[PDB]
């Protein structure tokens, strides 16, 4: 019965085209198993200066293995990567690390952009018991009251790491729809290997996007989907003003070494508990402390540092696309317009405008690292006007 | 463009576009000038702890 | 103990030789082919920039400017990069050009180097006989097999071939080398101790060393010539030549060439002539280290999980021979998985001494693509067995002599210990039990001191 | 006031006391061990030291065997 | 307001010199310092195992109702209080 | 181990290099590149493993001066690794024939660059920006050439000789921030004017 039936599952799998060329097409189906969803982007409108809120379910669902030795191990490790790749892409923003554990919510790291503080917090978050049940109501309470004091010229989005369990919290979180719909705060959850309808209704009543974790690769995808600053609901803001351009200071300008250290509890700046020698300078406090391209606590305006953060999204929107042809128009001497090679896996990648020939390793290098076709350069800037 | 078109490729002019030790000494000079800045309060701290 | 310099010696090859000979004899080592030889067998990055000025520096720059080229960071590394470059005798310390010593290179090398930098259609560049591809009569991967099999008929006939080597007088140099030897009846081409070490080596630079020592056995030809020719080999391959090695001939240049097809690295046709051929495998000689390219054959992964030697891959018989010395006694079927012994392979180092790294080297040389997806350190047990054979080897040590008795008074024996220690016949002093070591070599001197001490009563 | 002479062997004390037993189990008269100290250092009449490179390890392995 | 300035010695060290160096008053201390954390910093003692407890603790009130003859009085809610906080 | 690749971006403004000849200089474009050539060879003189990348900035394009783009290297593509079985250029080497293996290919292609004096594209000046990535894709492939115990130490040289052009400021800035991802050093020698923008790079 089953001793045969356990091995009727092997009968077909093991066997293939016999005689010659065996265990060959089994490898071909594995390549045919590949090539999942690429981009499907092309959007406009919103996404600028997010104010994210990490919300972590700490529950007994973590004790199931399912991808890793812990579901936090699946979670927490790639959050650091998600932190770094965020600060890579979006430095104009800041993130609220808030942890739910034992039916409450602990705002673990404040809404800020200092990566080491966030990452070591995750390195502190390693040895978490995740005792108790999830409570989103305490999480939204922090999320309200913090972002309540943020301007309406702020992007208001929440990223919830939920372990798909029972949403164990009172006090009419169904009525928190109209609370937060009016409060123009977006809330995005993704479910860990299952679905919560109420939370699924929550996000579809939000405009925040809900998903379910499939796999570790798939876990990365939706992170990567939420790296990009999304086009949230209309009528948020237009502008955001008193973007402080700073100065770097060399502390060697006119008076050479007239100050042994530029942090002595009286100097304009010197914000954090450490010694400094003068590296930076804000306009409004005239605040000189450790360099930070974010904001301050006395002038209270945004320490904008343009080549970093006014450059990041500044080309992250205006992209175009390529096309693929299997044909052989042999442009070059059977070459690439970029790296100049050939393999011909029938993916001859042609630009939409300048129409230049590329490979996967030239398409990926654009579509992950270069983000534009340089074949448009020499082709845009010469007749540009 | 048409003039030094031919001048590069021959490389007899560009055989000896190197031997100017006249322009080595000055090239050694601002090296050595920037090799030793001096007189700028080396001990700048040491009252900073107080 | 045992010799350990005969394995590597990869900067001293151009130093201990060169500094062991005259400046005028190494002035001969500034042939224009010998220019690339200088820069590469030394590997400092720090002296490798101290050269770079001198093509633009005819002038002797002052010493302090480069003595203070690099500050507080790595002053020793600057100093370690300095006197060795000076120890090449390529520099001249000027006296007082402007008031103080300002160093400078030998210009005749600067003459020789700049032709190998820009310009020059000279004798090695062109105009006399350098090189010549006329029409393809013979191909390189076919000759790569020659560049493999001559190594075999070298390396197998070291161990001993059921086949035979070609008619060489090289064995009478390799028996002379102390790699091989032969007792007088029939002259058996065995291994003494050192070819065994070179069996454990894999680069051609040892061959090169005995080929540098080729003229040393009372031969008087161009040592200047052959080391130019040692570079003149190092030209990749792809050149037949309209007998261009005879148009650029010399005496030893053609005769010792007959040996380079004995050494296999040249390939000579009918009449040992009409062309020349440099072989592809010349890169290994320069590196003189383990090397990722030094993989010979790519069998597979190994492991020694559960220290039980754990591997397969039916290979050639030389690897089978490489473990015929190293694993018999429960050999198995087609996959070469002779089990493990913590005594026999331990006894199989007694005729070698410790093969400590030579385990670890043949750990990464048993099946060669093992470091592709494995852990960086595989065995915490093979290293320990080699350490136990180290302590046993330390116990084994030996020397020669005889004994004397009745030392008597304590303060008088301490004075005699300093007599044998200064001359170098006493390794150490047994002060507490009054025992003294004297080699037979120093017998007359030690006995004369003892008689003098007896007279001084 | 004695030339003496000998071959120095350095080893752990475990074996430095053992060579006394090899002196007592020498087939010839004592030659391997003129005297011993707390310090790991001995002196041998240099005759069979090359044999004692292997005569010791062939012996200690066998004695422990039974 | 006074338990806030005693349980936190760093803010108390801040609160000292406004009395020590006579910078400002306590009336001025609670007038322009806090003003936001009256909802944020006071969001700890009010929630406490999700107050207005309806569907969070009720899952666990029956399994954690008894350890032993005296396994009670843990902390504040320990194992008896939210039973009272519903009926 | 490592391979130690070099990247070199040379300014070749024939407007300015013509202007370099307008002063009747004691340093011309012929005198320029030959230093830069041996500079590229100087890289090679530290190690056989060393690899070079050279691309000037023509008014209409930036062709890979080194390695090549013609039938002398369209079928040759260098000797070490994946050999073409090509005898003559695959024969002579060792510190001096490697350079004349590459000496030819620059002067032949700058000939192809300095035969195109026919600019009518409204002073299409120094096109550094798109010229930059032409390396960066290629070394990405060269990253994918071998990496197995092979750290790619790439190093980017930029040479400036003239003014910058009027190119897209975003497309100026981004690739540096992409090079900020790329973890490769970029070094810059200018000749005539200062570039506050490129010194920010
Ligand atoms: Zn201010
Ligand atoms: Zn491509
Ligand atoms: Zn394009």
């Amino acid at each position: 019965r089953w001793e045969g039936g356990y091995e009727r599952t092997w009968e077909i799998l093991k066997e293939d085209e016999s005689g010659s060329l065996k265990a060959t097409i089994e490898d071909i189906l594995f390549k045919a198993k590949r090539k999942r969803v690429f981009e499907h982007h092309g959007q406009v409108r919103l996404g600028m200066m997010r104010h994210l809120y990490v919300v972590v379910d700490g529950s007994r669902t973590m004790e199931d293995q399912d991808l890793k030795p812990n579901r936090l191990t699946c979670t927490l490790k790639l959050l650091e990567y998600f932190v770094e790749e965020y600060f890579d892409q979006n430095p104009i923003s800041q993130i609220g690390i808030i942890v739910t554990k034992s039916k409450r919510a602990e705002k673990l790291t404040e809404l800020s952009g200092n990566p080491r503080k966030h990452i070591t917090s995750l390195k502190k978050a390693v040895d978490m018991t995740c005792h108790g049940e999830p409570s989103l109501y305490n999480s939204l309470s922090i999320a309200m009251q913090t972002l309540k004091h943020m301007p309406g010229h702020t992007s208001r989005e929440v990223l919830i790491i939920f372990s798909s369990l029972t949403t164990c919290d009172p006090s009419n979180i169904y009525d928190l729809i109209k609370t937060l719909k009016a409060a123009k705060i977006r809330v995005s959850v993704i479910g860990l290997s299952a679905e919560v309808r109420v939370c699924t209704v929550l996000a579809r009543e939000t405009g925040g996007t809900y998903h379910v974790i499939l796999d570790e690769s798939h876990y990365k995808e939706l992170l990567t989907h939420h790296v990009s600053p999304p086009p949230a609901s209309s009528s948020s803001e237009c502008s955001l003003i008193r973007m402080g351009f700073p100065q770097h200071t060399i502390a060697s300008l006119s008076d050479q070494d007239a100050k042994p250290s530029f942090s002595m509890a009286h100097l304009d700046g010197n914000t954090e508990p450490g010694l400094t020698l003068g590296g930076y300078f804000c306009p409004q406090c005239r605040a000189k402390y450790c360099e930070l391209p974010v904001e301050c606590k006395i002038c209270g305006l945004t320490l904008v540092s343009a080549p970093h953060l006014a450059r990041s999204y500044h080309h992250l929107f205006p992209l175009d696309a390529f096309q693929e042809i299997p044909l052989e128009e042999y442009n070059g001497e059977r070459f690439c317009y970029g790296c100049q090679g050939e393999l011909k896996d029938q993916h001859v990648y042609v630009c939409a405008v300048c129409q230049n020939v590329f490979c996967v390793d030239c398409d990926v290098f654009v579509h992950d690292s270069l983000h534009c076709c340089p074949g448009c350069i020499h082709k845009i800037p010469a007749p540009s006007g | 463009i048409i003039n030094s078109f031919q001048s590069i490729r021959q490389e007899m002019e560009a055989y000896t576009p190197k031997l100017t030790q006249v322009l080595s000494s000055s090239a050694a000079s601002s090296t050595i000038t920037a090799l030793s800045p001096g007189g700028a309060l080396m001990q700048g701290g040491t009252q900073q702890a107080i | 103990s045992r010799g350990l310099n005969r394995v590597h010696l990869q900067c001293r090859n151009l130093q201990e030789f060169l500094g062991g000979l005259s400046p005028g004899v190494l002035d001969r080592l500034y042939g224009h082919p010998a220019t690339c030889l200088a820069v590469f067998r030394e590997l400092p990055s720090l002296a490798k920039n101290w050269v770079m000025r001198m093509l633009f520096l005819e002038q002797p720059l002052p010493q302090a400017a480069v003595a203070l080229w690099v500050k507080k960071e790595f002053s020793k590394a600057q100093e370690e990069s300095t006197g060795l470059l000076s120890g090449l005798r390529i520099w001249h310390t000027q006296l007082l050009p402007g008031g103080l010593q300002g160093l400078i290179l030998n210009p005749i090398f600067r003459q020789n180097l700049r032709i190998a930098l820009l310009g020059g259609g000279k004798a090695w560049s062109d105009d006399t006989s350098q090189l010549g591809p006329d029409k393809h009569a013979r191909d390189v991967p076919s000759l790569d097999k020659y560049a493999e099999e001559r190594w075999e008929v070298v390396l197998h006939f070291m161990v001993g071939s059921p086949s035979a080597a070609v008619s060489q007088d090289l064995a009478q140099l390799l028996s002379q080398a102390g790699l091989m030897k032969s007792t007088e009846p029939g002259e058996p081409p065995c291994i003494t101790s050192a070819g065994f070490q070179f069996l454990l080596l894999d680069t051609p630079a040892q061959l090169w060393y005995f080929m540098l020592q080729y003229l040393q056995t009372a031969q008087s030809r161009g040592m200047d010539l052959v080391e130019i020719l040692s570079f003149l080999f190092q030209l990749s391959f792809s050149t037949l030549g309209k007998d261009y090695s005879v148009e650029g001939m010399s005496d030893s240049l053609l005769n010792f060439l007959q040996h380079l097809r004995e050494f296999g690295l040249v390939f000579q046709r009918k009449r040992k002539s009409r062309r020349y051929y440099p072989t592809r495998l010349a890169i290994n000689l320069s590196s003189g280290v383990s090397g990722a390219g030094g993989t010979v054959h790519q069998p597979g992964f190994i492991v020694v999980e559960t220290n039980y030697r754990l591997y397969a891959y039916t290979e050639s018989e030389l690897q089978i021979a490489l473990i015929a010395l190293f694993s018999e006694m429960l050999y198995r079927f087609p996959n070469m998985v002779v089990a493990q012994v913590t005594r026999e392979s331990v006894q199989q180092a007694i005729a070698s001494g410790i093969t400590a790294q030579q385990i670890i080297h043949f750990l990464r040389t048993r099946a060669h693509p093992v470091m592709l997806k494995q852990t960086p350190v595989l065995p915490p047990t093979i290293t320990d067995q080699i350490r136990l054979w180290e302590l046993e080897r330390d116990r084994l040590r030996f020397t020669e002599g005889v004994l004397y008795n009745q030392f008597l008074s304590q303060v008088d024996f301490e004075l005699l210990l300093a007599h044998a220690r200064e001359l170098g016949v006493l390794v150490f002093e047994n002060s507490a039990k009054r025992l003294m070591v004297v080699t037979p070599a120093g017998h007359s001197d030690v006995k004369r001191f003892w008689k003098r001490q007896k007279h001084s009563s | 006031v004695n030339v003496l002479k000998g071959v120095l062997i350095e080893c752990d004390p475990a074996m430095k006391q053992f060579l006394l037993y090899l002196d007592e189990s020498n087939a010839l008269g004592k030659k391997f061990i003129i005297q011993d100290i707390d310090d790991t250092h001995v002196f041998v009449i240099a005759e069979l030291v090359n044999v004692l490179q292997e005569r010791v390890g062939e012996l200690m392995d066998q004695n422990a065997f039974s | 307001k006074n338990r806030m300035l005693q349980e936190d010695p760093v803010l108390f060290q801040l609160y000292k010199d406004l009395v020590v160096s006579q910078v400002i008053s306590a009336e001025e201390f609670w007038a322009n310092r806090l003003n936001v954390n009256a909802t944020d910093s006071s969001s700890t003692s009010n929630h406490k195992q999700d107050v207005g407890i309806s569907a969070a603790f009720l899952a666990d009130v029956r399994p954690q109702t008894d350890g032993c003859n005296g396994l009670r009085y843990n902390l504040t809610s320990d194992i008896i209080e939210s039973i009272f906080r519903t009926y | 181990d490592e391979l130690n690749l070099l990247v070199i971006v040379v300014d070749a403004n024939p407007i300015w290099w013509g202007k370099q000849a307008l002063k009747e200089s004691q340093f011309t474009l012929s005198k320029c590149i030959d230093a830069v050539m041996v500079l590229g060879n100087s890289h090679l003189f530290m190690n056989r493993s060393n690899k070079l990348a050279v691309i000037a900035s023509h008014i209409q394009e930036s062709r890979f001066l080194y390695p090549g783009k013609n039938g002398r290297l369209g079928d040759f593509f260098g000797d070490p690794g994946n050999p073409p079985e090509f005898n003559p250029s695959g024969s002579k080497d060792g510190k001096y024939e490697l350079l004349t293996s590459a000496n030819e290919v620059i002067v032949e292609e700058i000939k192809d660059l300095m035969t195109k004096s026919d600019i009518k594209g409204q002073h299409t000046e120094t096109l550094l920006a798109g010229s930059l990535a032409k390396a960066l894709c290629y070394i990405h492939r060269m990253n994918k050439e071998v990496k197995d115990n092979q750290e790619m130490k790439s190093r980017i040289l930029v040479i400036k000789a003239a003014e910058d052009s009027a190119l897209q400021y975003m497309n100026f800035m981004n690739v540096i921030f992409a090079a900020q991802k790329q973890n490769i050093l970029i070094d810059a020698c200018v000749l005539d004017s200062d570039s506050g923008l490129l010194q920010q790079a």
